[PDB]
């Protein structure tokens, strides 16, 4: 009808607002009878500093741990008895906390949110016990080894360097957890002005401001003092390591090359580029007909057991690229695939795919916009990073503006002659040297 | 393999009485020079067929070494020859015409 | 007036080639995540999961 | 404002085909086809041919080249998957509305145009073994799914995989037959979301004629209740103990849903004691370690059972599962609050809410409307029917559950577990 | 050493149920017997002989048993049923190992149970009893016998006997054969929870609840 | 006065290295040989059986 762009306009308009702190409250008022009530708990995975290690993960384990205004089982009473939703999704600089609710219920959890906002307590009982549930639950709770895979891509292939810094921090710290980390560094960290007032569902933004004043008001008012540095650019690790395992039965392999992060204007087409990249699913069938030529040969050659373009994020940089799975063989040709495909990419552009992955980002484009919570958090990081929202026709504009000249060129601009991430898991011998694999980082195809 | 085709396919019938194939009792389809298309073409061949062409082929080798041929009676029945692959083959002709097609696309 | 779906955490598979497979079907079973030593794996003869495509306006 | 927002048009084709165009002015494209071809219609003549076909959409098609088909599918780059359910198999296309016709054509092709090529099929075989691999794979695909395989018992457990003994044995005869035997206007449900009821009617008309379904709900699928007993050596034991519920559409069905909520299930807010249920709160008071119990719904129109999926380490299995039954007994005591009942209606009714909800879990939930509802007894009427919540039948129901032969399901060694005869 | 005989090894009786896809079905339906050393043990051995087992002379109708003669009258195709001895000192069961194509499994196995019922009728001859004692007692004979199946039989003495209650005394104890307890026994077998065992698909077979 | 053995056609394995394995144990099951199309195999991914050593004075 009014076409995908005039559908994009025909897709209704979200709105946003700024509460008086300078407080941020944005609204998507919908027909959602329930709603995702984001009280968007903005404490993320990377937001923290060196000796601050773990305090946000602890805080996560501390997030629902119980409080004063609502005790723990009481939080479970208003909340759980309400049958409501809470999450904590922690990211570089920010995070969120959902509330699924009757839009009717809209005030209640807002109230809850506020004490969440405030009354979260460090209880020398809990701090002994729930923090024996933190000391324990956390302490051994670590070991996720796809987080030694995908967060080998994050906790390894993303380095831990002050900017590369990992999430969970030390087990030494796990011993060393402090109220100074919580008594202090919760307060010494948690700072409302950055917190996000996040509105998703059927809703009244006027009422939003209202209840804001009612409960949510009086938050960032106490804020600032010291310690707010910026990101001094540097190099992330730039390496590889095999956790050297005969015990790794089959490679969970991977790779990535810049993934989104918050900032850069480029990633737009890089998105599209990553589209051209694409993720070759093991469970996916149809390899004979597979689109990613890589994927194709991978079928024909039976050339690997997985690859999935995976975008690793930091404002202006990252790595977006394939997971992978393979036996004693693939990796070599894989890069011959991958980098070569990249090489192929860096050269070979044909508008066809450009349009294809354009439609990819279109469908997908829904699938983020489409969905209540995806739209929700989408707002959350949308202003968090952006402070704006790429409108349907704005994102469909630079999107609409998509240019395959910038594919060849801009491709060369970001992509060419670099050393992004590659991490297998397991007996990596097919990993050539940086003097080979990253000699493969260079192209003698020309 | 009959008179026009016993002159012409009677390069395969009377003149493969001369050029041997059908009087050797060969399989028409089997005469296609092996190619990739031919290759996977056969890969898709029918089973009972596969046996058939097998016995044919081997035998051909057999008299070949023997440098003999079957009874001219035993020499193959003219015309009267299923085009074995040609449905399957020609199908593949469309196939590689298809891989070839969207390929062109 | 004809109904198939929703009770959260059982299995009635959903799979494709373009996509991957899964079954989230009616009934529970998802509650197990609690304990300490929360561990979790990767790297040996396995499958994993979780993909999707979602973007923007 | 839309011209007053379009009410989804429910209809049945005069031919006896389910003709559903839900007018959606929404920007995207959502295309359902609900198929009686879900596992119910399945038969012991075959095995996993639905697991198969579930893979075999990609198969060589009549009049459509799975590579060329792959070129159109691959071309628009949209969402097309038929869905594997006990009730249905659902051909789904969510995409830009433009290609819909092509999609529709593809749809029309996808549904109506199998070639079932011997060669192709033979090839397809192995990818199944791969599939079953995924199926059984991980504590989700294993302790949940293979211990669905080790949970699911009856012809519903007729697998999203196939049988091992059946492995590799599929027949193209079984293909053209199977659909010819199974696929039918009896299985025909077409559901538009985003399109012209007129246009969907257009292709629908010039295209879709079919018929031909078949018989019955099961052995009473043989009611062994009782154990599907599995020696596992699961390390931490995975055992799941099966109560029962009620049939789809049964009067008490909703009530069963109550009892579900009564014992409840996974929380909407994470990281909690599971404070909410005698199955949980009294697993809380009751149980000190990893545990889970919950009620299914295996809803035939004919019958039903809501078990308890269970999770715990071996040592307490007698302890827990007995306590389970104990709490069950305790629960069946009829002791209940009113705020139990109402706040329940909040919890579970909200169940119907998010359960109904949003653009994907619209297409999966309001697409379990755009497939799986059939009308709105609205959140008005169905939550009126939900407001028709009544407690006592949950008491007499507590007896009813106490009253039957139900199942136990075993993953592990019972050395600490009960065998349910020794119960 | 150490302790105990089992769960009563958990007496599920009932099916060990196996989907096979066996082509020609392999199903075996389990009656029960008695414990090792039990007074009635020998009697169980009788009942064994009563339904009998594989013949000492090959190629025969299996003319000898209501399980067999009335599998003969009963059954027209490949079939087998026989009684085990799972002899704990504590407990025991003698099933019927069964063999037949799927189609008749309900037919046969039911007939099986039917013949079992028929058998449990207590109808028996005296020459049934005596000529039995010939057949099975001879069972103890070749069962006891010769240099290898000495070492395996008289070596099931040279291991597995422990004395001779001789073919004198044990075949006196065998001569202590008494029929009636095979009647009340016929009831006893009829009286328990026993097992069924499944190799195939039951589409023609009984599930023993539907029994 | 201690007894293990003989009821013909069931299974209580007997195996060795020098020898091969088998179980002939107490209870029947051997009666199946009767029908026409008495067929029987060899030649594909299997084991077979039957050896022994016996001679003379």
């Amino acid at each position: 009808t009014a076409t995908y762009a005039q559908a994009l306009q025909s897709v209704p308009e979200t709105q946003v607002s700024q509460l008086d702190n300078g407080l941020r409250v944005a609204s998507e008022q919908s027909s959602q009878p329930t709603c995702t009530v984001g009280v968007w708990i903005d404490a993320g995975s990377r937001y923290e500093t060196e000796k601050n290690n773990g305090a946000g993960y602890f805080v996560e384990h501390l997030a629902f741990k119980g409080t004063k205004n609502r005790p723990g089982n009481a939080l479970e009473k208003e909340v759980e008895s309400m049958g409501a939703h809470l999450n904590a999704y922690s990211t570089r600089e920010h995070t969120a906390y959902y509330i699924k609710a009757l839009s009717k219920d809209l005030p209640k959890a807002v109230e809850l949110l506020a004490d969440i906002v405030q009354n979260c307590s460090l209880e020398d009982s809990q701090i002994e016990k729930e923090r024996d549930v933190i000391l324990q639950e956390l302490q051994e709770n670590d070991t996720s080894m796809r987080d030694v895979v995908f967060n080998y891509l994050h906790a390894t292939a993303f380095q831990g360097t002050p900017l590369a810094q990992s999430v969970e921090g030390p087990s030494e710290n796990v011993r060393k957890l402090s109220r100074a980390d919580l008594t202090e560094y919760l307060s010494r960290h948690y700072k409302a002005p950055r917190m996000v007032l996040a509105a998703a569902g059927g809703l009244e933004h006027r009422q939003l401001l209202d209840l804001a004043q009612k409960h949510f008001s009086g938050l960032s008012g106490t804020y600032d003092e010291d310690a707010v540095p910026t990101l001094t650019p540097c190099r992330f690790t730039g390496s590889e390591i095999r956790h050297r395992e005969d015990g790794l039965p089959l490679a969970h392999v991977a790779i990535a090359v810049e993934g989104p992060g918050w900032a850069n204007p480029d990633n737009v087409a890089l998105q599209v580029a990553n589209a051209i990249i694409g993720h070759y699913d093991c469970t996916y069938g149809g390899g004979m007909h597979l689109s990613s030529p890589l994927a194709s040969v991978a079928v024909t050659n039976k050339l690997c057991q997985s690859f999935q373009t995976f975008n690793i994020c930091y404002a202006d940089t990252g790595l977006l690229g394939a997971h992978f799975v393979c036996d004693h063989m693939s990796i070599d040709d894989m890069m011959f695939v991958l980098q070569g495909q990249w090489m192929r990419l860096c050269t070979s552009a044909t508008e066809s795919e450009v349009v294809r992955g354009k439609n990819l980002l279109r469908n997908a484009l829904v699938s983020h916009l489409d969905g209540t919570t995806p739209v929700c958090e989408d707002i959350g990081r949308s202003l968090l990073t952006y402070g704006r929202r790429i409108p349907l026709a704005e994102w469909e504009s630079r999107i609409a503006e998509v240019d395959a000249r910038v594919v060849r060129e801009v491709c060369s601009k970001y992509f060419y002659d670099q050393c992004p991430a590659v991490a297998g898991f397991g007996p990596i011998e097919q990993l050539p040297d940086y003097n080979r694999i990253r000699s493969g980082m260079f192209w003698l195809r020309f | 393999v009959s008179a026009s085709s016993k002159w012409l396919e009677g390069i395969r019938k009377w003149y493969y009485n001369a050029a041997g194939f059908n009087k050797l009792g060969l399989m028409r389809d089997d005469t296609i020079h092996e190619n990739d298309d031919v290759k996977e073409a056969i890969r898709r061949l029918p089973e009972n067929l596969y046996d058939d062409r097998v016995f044919r082929i081997k035998r051909a080798l057999d008299l070949s070494m023997r440098q003999q041929i079957l009874p001219k009676e035993q020499w193959t029945k003219y015309e009267e020859d299923k085009f074995y692959l040609e449905p399957y083959l020609k199908e593949v002709i469309r196939e590689r015409k298809e891989r070839e097609e969207w390929a062109k696309k | 007036m004809l109904s198939v779906a929703a009770r959260s955490g059982p299995f009635a598979p959903v799979l494709s080639a373009t996509s991957r497979g899964v079954a989230g079907a009616l009934r529970p079973l998802v509650q197990a995540a609690v304990p300490a030593t929360s561990e979790s794996p990767v790297l040996d003869l396995k499958r994993s999961v979780l993909c999707r495509e979602s973007l923007r306006g | 404002v839309p011209q007053h927002p379009q009410d989804l048009e429910f209809t049945r084709l005069p031919n006896g085909l389910v003709i559903a165009s839900l007018e959606n002015y929404a920007p995207a494209s959502r295309i359902g086809l609900f198929i009686k071809a879900g596992s119910r219609y399945e038969n012991f003549n075959n095995l996993g041919t639905s697991h198969l076909l579930r893979l075999a959409s990609s198969l060589t098609t009549k009049g459509a080249s799975s590579f060329k088909i792959t070129r159109g599918i691959e071309a628009v780059g949209g969402k097309l998957s038929v869905t594997s359910t006990r009730e249905n198999m659902a051909y789904t296309v969510e995409c830009l509305r433009d290609d819909v016709d092509i999609l529709m054509e593809f749809l029309l092709n996808v549904t109506t145009a199998p070639e079932f090529r011997r060669w192709e099929v033979a090839a397809l075989q192995s990818q199944l073994r791969i599939d079953k691999a995924v199926a059984f794979q991980n504590p989700q695909a294993h302790v949940i799914e293979n211990l669905h395989a080790a949970a699911y018992r009856n012809a519903l457990a007729n697998s999203l995989y196939c049988p091992d003994y059946r492995i590799g044995k599929v027949t193209p005869d079984e293909l053209h037959d199977y659909v010819q035997n199974h696929f039918t206007s009896a299985r025909m449900a077409l559901i538009g979301l985003g399109v012209s009821h007129p246009v969907l009617k257009q292709v629908a008309e010039q295209f879709l004629n079919i018929r031909g379904g078949l018989g019955l709900s099961g052995a009473k699928a043989k009611y062994r209740g009782g154990e599907i007993r599995e020696q596992n050596g699961d390390s931490l034991v995975h055992a799941a103990l099966v109560a029962e519920s009620a049939a789809i559409g049964s009067a008490e069905a909703n009530a069963f849903s109550v009892l579900q909520h009564v014992l409840g299930a996974g929380p909407h807010v994470k990281r909690g004691s599971n404070a909410t249920s005698s199955l949980y709160q009294a697993v809380a008071k009751g149980v000190h370690q990893p545990f889970d119990v919950s009620a299914f719904n295996a809803s035939y129109s004919d019958s039903g059972l809501f078990g308890f999926y269970t999770i715990s380490q071996a040592a307490s299995a007698g302890d827990v599962i007995k306590a389970a039954y104990n709490q069950v007994k305790t629960i069946a005591q009829g002791n209940l609050s009113n705020p139990d009942v109402q706040a329940a209606k909040n919890k579970l009714k909200a169940g119907y809410l998010m359960s109904v909800e949003s653009s994907e879990g619209f297409l999966d939930e309001v697409g379990c409307q755009a497939l799986a509802a059939g009308s709105y007894t609205p959140p008005s009427t169905v939550l009126q029917q939900i407001d028709a919540v009544a407690d006592a039948d949950v008491i007499n129901a507590a007896k009813k559950f106490v009253s039957g032969r139900k199942s136990m399901a075993a993953s592990g060694n019972l050395g600490h577990t009960p065998f349910i005869d020794e119960l």
